[PDB]
RNA sequence: GGGUCGUUAGCUCAGUUGGUAGAGCAGUUGACUUUUAAUCAAUUGGUCGCAGGUUCGAAUCCUGCACGACCCACCA
RNA sequence: AAUUGAAGAGUUUGAUCAUGGCUCAGAUUGAACGCUGGCGGCAGGCCUAACACAUGCAAGUCGAACGGUAACAGGAAGAAGCUUGCUUCUUUGCUGACGAGUGGCGGACGGGUGAGUAAUGUCUGGGAAACUGCCUGAUGGAGGGGGAUAACUACUGGAAACGGUAGCUAAUACCGCAUAACGUCGCAAGACCAAAGAGGGGGACCUUCGGGCCUCUUGCCAUCGGAUGUGCCCAGAUGGGAUUAGCUAGUAGGUGGGGUAACGGCUCACCUAGGCGACGAUCCCUAGCUGGUCUGAGAGGAUGACCAGCCACACUGGAACUGAGACACGGUCCAGACUCCUACGGGAGGCAGCAGUGGGGAAUAUUGCACAAUGGGCGCAAGCCUGAUGCAGCCAUGCCGCGUGUAUGAAGAAGGCCUUCGGGUUGUAAAGUACUUUCAGCGGGGAGGAAGGGAGUAAAGUUAAUACCUUUGCUCAUUGACGUUACCCGCAGAAGAAGCACCGGCUAACUCCGUGCCAGCAGCCGCGGUAAUACGGAGGGUGCAAGCGUUAAUCGGAAUUACUGGGCGUAAAGCGCACGCAGGCGGUUUGUUAAGUCAGAUGUGAAAUCCCCGGGCUCAACCUGGGAACUGCAUCUGAUACUGGCAA
């Protein structure tokens, strides 16, 4: 119904707005690397790796991404470029 | 609860009186006892095996006035105990409160000792008990509430009570209406004619 | 229901009655809207009062209704009465509530068939005051005719026994009164004065045991079953259990809540034309026309002896007398219960228009208070007017 | 198809009645019994000796 | 929030309090991790009417188990061994 | 509240210019009989739903109610 | 000390003994009905419509998170009357306090119902590839800035619901930079990852007179653990049906990518062609599951109402967000049905939460009260919310108690009744007479459920401080929904209170008249055709009791599904016979192994409930303490006769 505690809803509305934008840009950093791997530009991807790391790990510590989730991308993708490296 | 009826007819149906109508007239004699319970009392009591077990219940129950629903639980209460059933059954049938007053001498009849307890005349261990169901534990003392002490109903019954058998598993003082319930009864001293053998077997089915 | 009713000026249980098609319902609407200029809170039009869909397409009153109107001086409980002949049981129920009636007789029509029936049924129903109003005066223009119609009023009231000596006769046009002809509207206001002046307050027996004659049963969704009628005696608030004594075997339940035109009441006194909700009682578990007194005070009698004034055809009733085995309908304040009539050992049968007493049985039990003037009628016309001389 | 219990009844081929379980082993085809005195099926007159059965109320006296 | 509280057992007008060690999220009379001792506010005068094994209670409070108001007073009744 | 229609020996049913109510199965009484059926003989049975009015006269037309089964409103 | 426990009868025949059904004697209930009725105690109370539901209420709180005040209690600069402080009354968030807003934590719980589902569930014992706010132990840091928006203003959309454009503005809101490690990635090297500040009191220093600053309470952030809860996996146990024999496609598995907190066809891509199934896969039907419950000597059969654990659902089908946790009863969005509003564009909505209505049915409750106690949420706390919980109501629905009286009384009454009309019985029953007075009735005293919270004041720690804060004592003030309490006392008077079924045998207790295969009884056999012990009523007796009986359901008796614990020549029942796959079983000797087996130990077998032994309610029912058990399973270490595998 119409409860005073609906404030959590409009709050989550305001929350999901930026939460959308946070994870959206987050995965594009990851999408940057997949564009690189398909080609092979490892150094630039590595420049982007220590570039996407501080932004993704930052997402982990905030509360949007679970620490193991963000670490998972640091896990496989390191081996991915390492398949080339 | 109570039968509240002619408690002399119960001893004509049974034939063997169980101290029902004491009052003043000691022996009944005003009922043409043993064979006339109604219009067709001249009928022969063929009484099948079911009857001999049923009248045994009529014998015991009509003594203390305990109704079936209540009386039936006593049997379950008897069997759950250790060993001999009917023996543990009579142990319950003696501890009853209104029964003790009848035994202490304050009540000439059961209905007297029943309403005597009901009319606030008990003080056991310094506690008044209106309920007649109170099973009195051994080593318990009692007296009569001062305002109902040595009253008209008690005197007639108490002086008349010195002509009885006077049981052994208890003893009263009757000088200031002071009573003491001693140890629990034993089959040897009591009734000695009721065959509890039957009732236990009737409650076996 | 909404916003507790402020029990202001004393309400007087009234209601308009009269012949079929004499414009009674629209007059009431006209009364309400005009009083809505003395006491603003009112706007109940013709559609507001002839609410029933059955009545809607045809334009007739078949159900006993109620509207709330009042003058700044005194409050009023109104009853719109069914003006037809085959719906007079609704009218007796409609007039049972009254203490002051408003006789609507067309100044153009005179003493009509139902008018004579509504006056005859206004007589045995128990109405003590008959304020006569000449509706439809716009249609007639000659005043000489009016002198006769006024004398005709004197005729039917004094016909038997009424206060038809100083009857206040106002001349207004209900249609003109409702639509906007201020001149006829003020004439209704003359009647407003007569409704307050000619009628003094009815003494209420509130110190005696509670009593409530049942008019009709509703079932308003949300609260349960509502039962309406008038408070014959005493007062009650939520909580007091009551014995539903009626034509069936008695039932007991506690009264809860009392309203009046969606206006909430804490407690209801004697005379109050209100509604009553009960504690766990169905719509089926309650009928039209029972009694609601306090628990264990009334025996539903069927046997009794009662004096009665049977009516001759020339008097307005029976054409010929009746033997032992005559069974008309008996109206004890609310409904019908046919009782086969047997006259005592001295009579085989007695002529109409006379006074005689006899012992009669009832096919349906009811309170039966020995001394209450009860109503009787058969086949359309009023056949009797009696009083319960004794109860058994 | 039930059975009418008692001497005389006032049923009208309608008027909703109550039913209890019971076959009158005298008629090969009846398995139900009617509840006398209940809601529509009135009890028998002049009844005594166990008026619970027959649904008859104790006399007014 | 695992704590030590009461349970409110008993009957009509004759309550009783099974002191327990139950979770905060669960229903009072319901689930409990484990329990210890009991408390009778209407024993008032008899053989036993207040029992609590403080040793295991120490293992609880000495683990992060909070105490309810009356149960803290139950400890206050004994303090340690009084 | 209202608006229409239904009700006949005990049961199943008849019965319209308005003119003394019929048909079976029942069943009642006999006889033979232990009691019946059967068989031979005889045979009552509604006070035409309940009341009233009209008619000269009413199962029949008109009124009112009771009891149902079918229809719309019932809404402090 | 912890189950000291097992009854039969009627009924086939002219009669018998079997085989064998049918029915009853007992216990039980979430019961309904008929008739009848005093109260109190503890319990239960929609089994159908998981159909629709009008109205009130069912989850909020923090100023000690931030800008602010919409009102009130104050001071304050002040102003009006007018007895110049007697008061009026504009401004001031300066304060107590506090709408709305923002932010935090909560709403993922408590409470309801049993639609689903025969396995993802559940009970049970293990397991590893995980996560866990609130509480807490230990390691440290807690640096310093930025850029907006709500509030509120100005115009204003729209009937309303409900917003928009353009600006003001702080935060414990958000965003980087610094700093990162015992943390992540990673062979390593290397690289990266955080935050919040508020309040009390206050001495010097200090006063742009804001405060910095010092201390205490406390919170924020990163880390490892405990704790607690969640997700996952496997084995086993867990209805009926074969008149269902085949079922399966991302279905079985690998490799590689991706995915989630985590393993995984979890999901994809390519290859392989497997996987389940006669110890029953599928499909269909039914269904919440267990602890326990009713019964039963037990084994088992039925069952799971309340209560307690778990699972699922929250108008219908579906989806996703925020958040530690939901893919959410009182959240969002979508489509739909179903009700409502409307200015006809467009909007509102979910009682399977507590009460209450309609509806359905054999059938089940007040639109009562308090947050006094307990429990939870939030807060430093006081307090604030709570139809959880605690009470009262309504109902004989069930189990426990007492009551409707006690004693005398032959005249052996009246009347009813049988009559041998001799007399007997009803019947000490009644009146009478002599006593008592429970429970209501009514008038008075009156427990205890109450712990703590508050100020005051006192003492020790902490601290620069005899401040504050924290731990501990005493006083006063008090705080009870129930509640005209539980209970004690007193008044008057047997005064207000016994029905209900049966009475042929089964099975307790019999006669009279009326009806004559008619009217009816009935669980079973069978009663009634003119003397009914079975019908009707009368009398009396009988059995149970404020209920008694009827009806339905379950077990029993029923060894009439037999494992305990049955039979197959004629009673139901040997396939017509045979070969024979799996199936089940196996001579004799020894060695070995130790699965079955047995032994002992461990862990677990939740609690409650049954049982034993205590205690407290005037007793009891009931509540509660301890004890025993949970007959199980799994692991460990042993014995190895026998059964089995292996060898000879
Ligand atoms: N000329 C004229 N016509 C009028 C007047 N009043 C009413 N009419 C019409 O008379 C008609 C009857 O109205 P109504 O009010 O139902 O009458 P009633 O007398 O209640 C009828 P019922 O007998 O059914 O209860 C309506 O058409 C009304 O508009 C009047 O004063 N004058
Ligand atoms: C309801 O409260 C009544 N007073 C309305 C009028 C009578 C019933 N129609
Ligand atoms: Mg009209």
């Amino acid at each position: 119904n119409i409860k005073s505690a609906k404030k959590r809803a409009i709050q989550s509305e305001k929350a999901r707005k930026h939460n959308a934008s946070r994870r959206s840009m987050m995965r594009t950093f990851i999408k940057k690397v997949y564009a690189a791997i398909e080609a092979g530009d490892k150094a630039a991807a590595q420049k982007a790796f220590n570039e996407m790391q501080p932004i993704v790990d930052r997402q982990a510590a905030k509360g949007l991404i679970h620490k193991n989730k963000a670490a998972r991308h640091k896990a496989n993708l390191t081996a991915q470029i390492n398949k080339l490296a | 609860a109570r039968y509240l009826g002619p408690k002399l007819k119960l001893s004509r149906r049974e034939g063997t009186d169980l101290f029902l109508k004491s009052g003043v007239r000691a022996i009944d004699t005003k009922c043409k006892i043993e064979q006339a319970p109604g219009q067709h009392g001249a009928r022969k009591p063929r009484l099948s095996d079911y009857g001999v077990q049923l009248r045994e219940k009529q014998k015991v129950r009509r003594i203390y006035g305990v109704l079936e629903r209540q009386f039936r639980n006593y049997y379950k209460e008897a069997a759950r105990l250790k060993g001999n059933t009917g023996e543990n059954l009579l142990a319950l049938l003696e501890g009853r409160l209104d029964n003790v007053v009848y035994r202490m001498g304050f009540g000439a009849t059961r209905a007297e000792a029943r309403q005597l307890v009901s009319h606030k005349a008990i003080m056991v261990n310094g506690r008044v008990v209106n309920i007649a169901s109170y099973q009195v534990s051994p080593n318990d003392v009692v007296s009569i509430r001062e305002k109902a002490k040595k009253q008209s109903r008690v005197k007639a019954a108490l002086e008349l009570a010195e002509q009885r058998e006077k049981p052994t598993w208890l003893e009263v003082d009757a000088g200031k209406m002071e009573g003491t319930f001693k140890r629990k009864p034993e089959r040897s001293d009591l009734s000695a004619d009721i065959n509890e053998h039957l009732i236990v077997e009737l409650y076996s089915k | 229901s909404k916003e507790k009713f402020e029990r202001t000026k004393p309400h007087v249980n009234v209601g308009t009655i009269g012949h079929v098609d004499h414009g009674k319902t629209t007059l009431t609407a006209a009364i309400t809207t005009v009083l809505a200029k003395t006491y603003g809170g009112a706007a109940r039009a013709f559609d507001q009062i002839d609410n029933a869909p059955e009545e809607k397409a045809r334009g007739i009153t078949i159900n006993t209704s109620h509207v709330e109107y009042d003058t700044p001086t005194r409050h009023y409980a109104h009853v719109d009465c069914p003006g037809h002949a085959d719906y007079v049981k609704n009218m007796i129920t409609g007039a049972a509530q009254m203490d002051g009636a408003i006789l609507v007789v067309a100044a153009t029509d005179g003493p009509m068939p139902q008018t004579r029936e509504h006056i005859l049924l206004g007589r045995q129903v128990g109405v003590p005051y008959i304020i006569v109003f000449l509706n439809k005066c716009d249609m007639v223009d000659d005043e000489e005719l009016l002198e006769l119609v006024e004398m005709e009023v004197r005729e039917l009231l004094s016909q038997y026994d009424f206060p038809g000596d100083d009857t206040p006769i106002v001349r207004g046009s209900a249609l003109k009164a409702l639509e906007g002809d201020a001149e006829w509207e003020a004439k209704i206001l003359e009647l407003a004065g007569f409704l307050d002046s000619y009628i003094p307050e009815p003494e209420r027996a509130i110190d005696k045991p509670f009593l409530l004659p049942i008019e009709d049963v509703f079932s308003i969704s949300g609260r349960g079953t509502v039962v309406t009628g008038r408070v014959e005696r005493g007062i009650i608030k939520v909580g007091e259990e009551v014995e539903i004594v009626g034509i069936k075997e008695t039932q007991k339940s506690t009264c809860t809540g009392v309203e009046m035109f969606r206006k909430l009441l804490d407690e209801g006194r004697a005379g109050e034309n209100v509604g009553v909700l009960l504690r766990g009682i169905k719509r089926e578990e309650i009928e039209r026309g029972q009694v609601l007194a306090k628990p264990g005070t009334i025996k539903p009698h069927t046997k009794f002896e009662s004096e009665v004034y049977i009516l001759s055809k020339d008097e307005g009733g029976r054409h010929t007398p009746f033997f032992k085995g005559y069974r008309p309908q008996f109206y004890f304040r609310t409904t019908d219960v046919t009782g086969t009539i047997e006259l005592p050992e001295g009579v085989e049968m007695v002529m109409p228009g006379d006074n005689i007493k006899m012992v009669v049985t009832l096919i349906h039990p009811i309170a039966m208070d020995d001394g209450l003037r009860f109503a009787i009628r058969e086949g359309g016309r009023t056949v009797g007017a009696g009083v319960v001389a004794k109860v058994l | 198809t039930s059975y009418i219990g008692g001497e005389g009844h006032n049923l009208q081929e309608h008027s909703v009645i109550l039913i209890r379980g019971g076959r009158v082993k005298d008629l090969p085809g009846v398995r139900y019994h009617t509840v006398r005195g209940a809601l529509d099926c009135s009890g028998v007159k002049d009844r005594k000796q166990a008026r619970s059965k027959y649904g008859v109320k104790r006399p007014k006296a | 929030m695992v704590t030590i509280r009461l349970a409110r057992h008993g009957a009509k007008k004759r309550p009783f309090y099974q002191v327990v060690v139950a979770d905060s999220r669960n229903a009072r009379n319901g689930r409990f991790i484990e329990r210890v001792g009991f408390f009778n506010p209407i024993a008032s005068e008899k053989e036993e009417g207040t029992r609590l094994d403080l040793d295991r209670i120490a293992h609880w409070v000495g683990q992060g188990a909070t105490i309810s108001d009356r149960v803290a007073a139950l400890i206050k009744e004994v303090n340690k061994a009084a």
